[PDB]
């Protein structure tokens, strides 16, 4: 017995994409028992993947070519890790079903099932930012590789490092519980105020990590604001790190 | 002057590195001994790794300036250090106080070391 | 077999070196003076090295067997010494302590050292199978009558020249505990050359070192000995040991000398201690006991091991030594 | 300007300058000049009482190019590298932190190697008695035959806890509590070459507090110095160890007998100021008087627990009809069945001293 | 705008702050002018007394960079990065999380290391009583000799957990709670400094509301700021609290005293209209009934207040003889025990007074 409210007939490497972009930020165990899950909704021809944990969030948002009601369901980490399990990098067409209280995909000759969380997935167009005035432009990998250097030397139990934005040099500082500090510089093209803001360096190069792109943009508002990361060429997906007290 | 300096590129450092690192297990029965001993003198640097059992020491040869010194500096620190750079990194590590402050091109790290001569007596 | 104390062994020894020894006992003194002099003997007699085995769940019978079979490149004769669990072989361990005997040969002086085996242990086909020319030694702990008589004798072994007070204050302070008793002797010996060791020279060189079982402590109460029972839960209290089963051993054996007293003025004591399956070493104790104690005397033990329980089961277990002292203090009135 | 800290600045060099333990001294000796030393040494005693310090010195008379004695020299290689704690195979080892099977044997695999310096490879491994049953085994696997110069050294407040066949592989020395006098002899002789004034009765004060040990001695003569401006007088110290007062259960059940309410609520008030719950303080009350009852009904009900405060029991026990004790006893106990529900308890506790100070 | 709590904006910054603890206080400034500086502290001490507040300002004094002062001197860098919370020299350690062994080996393996910017490495290591005695026996080691640059700064509330051998090796500090009028004096300091108006009845209230610390003196003015508009008055403080005017309690006990029943159903029906609450008012009169039986043990119990009513207790003590005292405050007790299972908490305290009545030492009611 099956109502599909929302039918999707889309390729699967769409969806590898999707929930690969948003997978990592999401919450193992917590307390807010509707973040333990990942939100697909459906706005006309557009498809969107969020997840979140209250430190991070992940959105992905790409169209499809189908137009579909909007709606928003909430499948756990246990039905999206088993879908990624099962998911492969191939060219057939998956075929979601979403219905009332559980989620169905076709995927070539394999059927995944699972169960829906039961509560209101909080709205993530207030989590972004409403004024990215502040723009870090600069190549995906050479971030990666400064915020791997910087974090070198960063602990399981203290992960964390401020980012000084200048002129156009862009300082990472790591500490630790050691007090042993590390710095990275680089040559981000950059037009605004000095500022400092902190951030885990885990939840950055993850994000990194998700994009796959030849160079980035950081928008930024204010040192007590969370920071956003997309694509500096696309807007297929985007990204929101909340800063850490210092 | 009293800053023992060390320029090296860091495949010249990468495998006395490894060789070294072999007595330094999990726990060590002396604080001190998960640590490196590490030695500019002579125009050659010294690698030293001991267990208060077995000791292993690679030397290279230095062609950069410098000026002698010795200090003890942590093992899995210095090691994910020297790895973690870009390759062909030309690593300058200098002692200021009681910290080594390793530099590479924008890359700065300062870690915390322990005194030369506390370190056993290999002698 | 050859069934032989302490005092004996070392005269049997220089008999000649048998098939097998097997020591049998509760004190660990006794036990490694006789397994020392058993391979003394064994050295002067050629036999050289010793070989240790801890029968574990997981000894590897493998190597102990081979070692039967395990000649000696550059040395010569061997023993084999194995280590017997507290509570001794099963069926496991004595199959293979039963191949082990159907291995011995001119050599391997087996040795065998732990705790006395039950009447059960005693029937079965490895103690049979050295049944006829093994020495057995029994190495159990002298008991309270017997201590003063063991140390004395000890003392004048040592050329040592003890009183009847450093005696008692010996027993007293060490006993359950001889090894530390040997090494106190020795201390005293050392310190003292002289060998005149007065009350005042072992009262300044002794600590409260002895170890006891709750029955200790139920026959010190059975026994009325007040201060005795006191320093019993004082030494027991020092080792850690939980309250709730001296609550247990004291409950069962109150319960019966109840049922004992109930009883008295219906059937003769012989008649119930018999019915109630009395061991003949204790008999006289309880009916001392029973004579002692009165009636009201033993419903107000009742009250307090029951007020004692009942503190201790509620979670609290505070101060629960106070409210055992107590007991104590009144069933030795 | 240095004002070390006088404990460890203190600590003893040669077997000289040891307070007390003079039998100990005596076998050690006697074993280092004479005799040959046994394979393990076992240390217990008190808190503070000189194990650690005595097993040091034997490792210092072990390793020493004068040879294995009892006072080997001063100021030596070995000597010295032993007393900076910079002794290379001089051993320490906390028990506690190595109570693990694998690390126990980790550690015994390094007896097989030979000695860096000196002549004995000497294991110094404190609280011995809280190693696992397993890693205790293994120690007595690997004590039974030791390497001709490897040696153990074993330390531990409670040996009780210690299985006896401990003693079936190494000798122990049991270290008795240092008394009044000699406590109070070391403080004189510290003081006087410290340089710092002092009276004889704030001596007996540090030493009757120190209960015995000499660390708890030191500890507070450095605090009695630090707030006395090293003038160390008696009212300085008597103060400062009011301010360290926790004897008020004791003190209530003696003003109590003595129908003194005034000293009654002053001691309470001083409890308050503690801020002792107050649940606790009326069970330990009558934990005092059953303890009191029992030493009454025989002399032997009193244990080492209480050998601090031995004295007074005594006196109470001897003066106190069993009668007052009953009715103290059912007093205190009505009061803290009635405490919950009583006003706050501060003064419940202190009515339930009126109901008893009733029976005058 | 924000007004930083009390607590947190009020907190000690320097030894001429701390009000009360005069030992300890002298103890730190004496000791750091000598330079005896010992390297394990135990600050023991019941909640709120200041532990923590002295611990940090005894680490500000030996890191000044000025150089070594009895009190935090001319605050420097490092003073001020201390007051803000941030590290200069405090590794601030909770030791709930660090029980384990496997953890405090870690803790240990890392203290031989020089100290940034600062001249010690000062560890706090607060309720440092629930650690494990394998934890305590393997730091054991560290505290009898710590690395010159390692300072052990330790604080608890119960002394008696902590293993004596831990305790020998340490400096035993203990914080006695602070008394009434030193907590008065701090809150007017308080209120003074923050431009709010208050009463001195006010104040005199909360004082004795706290019990002898600080903090819970700072959280109950807070919460009395709160109940006003930026003042605090008797009326405000005394509806917080809960605690009923003194006249009507002490008319009951009078009436009940005197044995009229009339006066005591007045006084109780005139108490339910006021709304509050009667096991307050049952409490308030036991509280009444043991001041009375004290100031009969001795005229040292009185207290500073309770002024405005201490002829009429003088008068009560001397009237009424202290086994009826004992028979009212038994009879009171019994009744607050049984409050919860009377029909109404008013019925029960009505039937209480009613029982006390009836069972009057000198005037019973009358029977039949
Ligand atoms: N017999 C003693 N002679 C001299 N100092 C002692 C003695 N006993 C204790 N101490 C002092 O106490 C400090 C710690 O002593 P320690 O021997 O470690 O006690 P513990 O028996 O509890 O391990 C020593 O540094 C020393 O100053
Ligand atoms: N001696 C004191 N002097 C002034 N304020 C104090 C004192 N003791 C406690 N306080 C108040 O309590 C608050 C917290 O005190 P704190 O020192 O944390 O107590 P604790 O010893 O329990 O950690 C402080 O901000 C201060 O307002
Ligand atoms: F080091 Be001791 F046992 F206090
Ligand atoms: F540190 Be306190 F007990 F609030
Ligand atoms: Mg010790
Ligand atoms: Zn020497
Ligand atoms: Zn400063």
């Amino acid at each position: 017995d099956w109502q599909s409210e929302v039918e999707f007939t889309l390729p699967q490497a769409t969806m590898k994409r999707l929930i690969e972009a948003t997978q990592f930020s999401m919450a193992h165990q917590d307390v807010r028992y509707y973040l333990n899950g990942m939100l697909f909704e459906t706005e006309g021809e557009e498809l969107r993947t969020v997840a979140t944990d209250g430190h991070r969030l992940a959105v992905c948002s790409m169209p499809i070519g189908q137009s579909l009601p909007s709606h928003s369901v909430i499948v756990p980490r246990k039905g999206v890790i088993e879908l990624m399990r099962m998911l492969d990098g191939g060219d057939n067409p998956l075929r979601v079903q979403i219905g009332s209280n559980n989620i169905r995909a076709h995927v070539g000759d394999f059927i995944f099932t699972s169960k829906l969380v039961d509560g209101r997935f909080p709205d993530y167009r207030r989590v972004l930012p409403k004024n990215p005035d502040k723009h870090l432009e600069a190549g995906c990998d050479l971030l990666k590789q400064a915020f791997a250097r910087a974090a070198i030397l960063s602990n399981e139990k203290f992960r964390g490092v401020r980012l000084y934005v200048s002129e156009n040099q862009l300082k990472i500082t790591a500490n630790n519980p050691e007090q042993e500090e590390a710095e990275e510089i680089l040559d981000v093209t950059y037009s605004g105020a000095e500022m400092e803001i902190g951030f885990n360096v885990s939840y950055v190069l993850d994000v990194l990590n998700a994009l796959k792109c030849e160079n980035v943009r950081m928008m930024l508002t204010d040192s007590v604001s969370s920071v956003q990361i997309e694509d500096a060429a696309s807007q297929s997906a985007a990204y929101v790190v909340m800063p850490m007290r210092l | 002057g009293p800053h023992m300096k060390f320029t090296v590129e860091r495949e010249h450092l990468l495998k006395p590195l490894q060789q070294v690192s072999g007595p330094l297990g999990g726990r060590p029965t002396l604080p001190i001994l998960g640590n490196l001993l590490l030695q500019v003198a002579d125009g050659t640097l010294s690698l030293t790794g001991t267990d208060l059992e077995m000791e292993m020491v690679a030397r290279v040869a230095l062609v950069q300036p410098h000026e002698p010194g010795a200090t003890t500096v942590p093992a899995r620190k210095f090691f994910d250090i020297c790895r973690g750079l870009p390759e062909g990194a030309e690593i300058a590590v200098q002692l200021e106080g009681e910290r080594m402050l390793v530099r590479s091109g924008r890359s700065r790290f300062s870690l915390s070391t322990l005194p030369a001569a506390d370190f056993p007596n290999l002698d | 077999m050859i069934r032989l104390y302490p005092e004996q062994l070392r005269a049997q020894l220089n008999e000649g070196l048998r098939a097998a020894y097997l020591l049998l006992g509760n004190d660990p003194l006794l036990l490694q003076e006789s397994q020392d002099a058993v391979r003394q003997v064994a050295a002067a007699q050629g036999f050289e090295e010793h070989h240790t085995f801890s029968i574990d769940p997981n000894t590897d019978w493998n190597a102990i067997f081979s070692l039967c079979q395990a000649m000696s490149l550059f040395a010569s004769r061997q023993t084999l010494l194995l280590l017997l669990p507290e509570n001794g072989p099963n069926a496991a361990i004595n199959e293979q302590l039963l191949t082990l005997t159907g291995l011995l040969h001119d050599d391997l002086l087996l040795i065998v050292r732990g705790n006395k085996l039950s009447k059960a242990q005693e029937n079965a086909a490895w103690f049979t199978a050295l049944a006829n020319r093994s020495v057995q030694v029994t190495c159990q702990t002298p008991e309270q009558a017997q201590l003063p008589r063991w140390v004395a004798a000890r003392a004048k072994q040592l050329n040592l020249e003890l009183d009847d007070a450093a005696n008692q204050v010996l027993c007293y302070c060490y006993e359950g505990n001889l090894l530390a008793l040997a090494q106190a002797l020795e201390r005293l010996s050392l310190l003292w050359p002289d060998g005149k060791l007065t009350l005042p020279r072992v009262e300044q060189a002794v600590n409260d070192a002895a170890h006891f079982t709750p029955f200790h402590w139920v026959d010190a109460l059975l026994m009325g000995k007040s201060k005795r029972a006191l320093h019993i839960l004082q030494q027991l209290r020092l080792e850690g040991s939980e309250p709730v089963i001296l609550l247990r051993t004291l409950q069962r054996e109150l319960l019966l000398l109840v049922n004992l007293k109930r009883q008295s003025a219906h059937t003769p004591l012989r008649a119930l201690f018999d019915k109630h399956r009395v061991w003949q070493n204790r008999r006289g104790m309880m009916g001392e006991a029973l004579n002692r104690l009165s009636q009201t005397q033993l419903r107000q033990a009742v009250q307090l091991l029951t007020r004692t329980e009942l503190t201790l089961k509620q979670d609290y277990g505070q101060s629960v030594w106070a409210e055992l002292e107590g007991l104590s203090l009144l069933l030795c009135h | 300007m240095s004002y070390q800290v006088l404990a460890r600045k203190w600590r003893p060099q040669t077997f000289a300058d040891v307070v007390g333990q003079e039998h100990v001294l005596t076998a050690l000796a006697n074993g280092l000049s004479l005799g040959r030393i046994h394979h393990a040494y076992l240390f217990s005693g008190t808190r503070g009482v000189g194990k650690t310090s005595i097993a040091r010195l034997l490792a210092k008379g072990l390793n020493c190019e004068t040879g294995i004695t009892a006072t080997p020299c001063g100021v030596c290689d070995n000597c010295r590298e032993i007393e900076q704690g910079r002794f290379v195979d001089l051993i320490e080892i906390d028990a506690a932190s190595r109570t693990k099977v694998e690390d126990t044997r980790d550690l015994l695999d390094n007896v097989q190697y030979a000695p860096a310096r000196g002549r004995f490879k000497v294991y110094l491994i404190d609280e011995v008695h809280m190693l696992s049953r397993h890693s205790f085994n293994a120690l007595l696997k690997t004590l039974e035959e030791p390497p001709e110069h490897v040696k153990f050294l074993l330390a531990t407040t409670d040996p009780q806890k210690l299985p006896v066949t401990i003693l079936s592989r190494c000798l122990q020395f049991h270290l008795k509590a240092l008394d009044v006098e000699q406590i109070r002899h070391q403080l004189e002789h510290i003081l006087n070459e410290e340089h710092i004034a002092h009276e004889p009765r704030a001596l007996q004060l540090l030493a009757r507090a120190a209960e015995g040990s000499l660390r708890d001695a030191l500890s507070l003569t450095d605090q009695a110095i630090a707030s006395g401006d090293g003038q160390v007088s008696t009212q300085a110290v008597s103060a400062m160890l009011g301010t360290l007062d926790d004897d008020q259960a004791l003190s209530l059940v003696e003003a109590m007998v003595e129908a003194n309410g005034e000293r009654v609520m002053a001691l309470i008030n001083e409890a308050a100021a503690r801020g002792i719950e107050w649940e606790a303080l009326l069970v330990e009350m009558l934990g005092l008087l059953h303890r009191i009852a029992m030493v009454q009904l025989s002399p032997a009900a009193l244990g080492n627990d209480m050998a601090a405060i031995e004295l007074r029991m005594r006196e109470l026990a001897r003066t106190i009809p069993p009668t007052d004790i009953q009715l103290y006893y059912q007093t205190l106990l009505i009061g803290r069945k009635e405490l919950p529900y009583a006003p706050d308890r501060r003064m419940g506790v202190e009515m339930t001293l009126l109901r008893a100070l009733a029976f005058h």
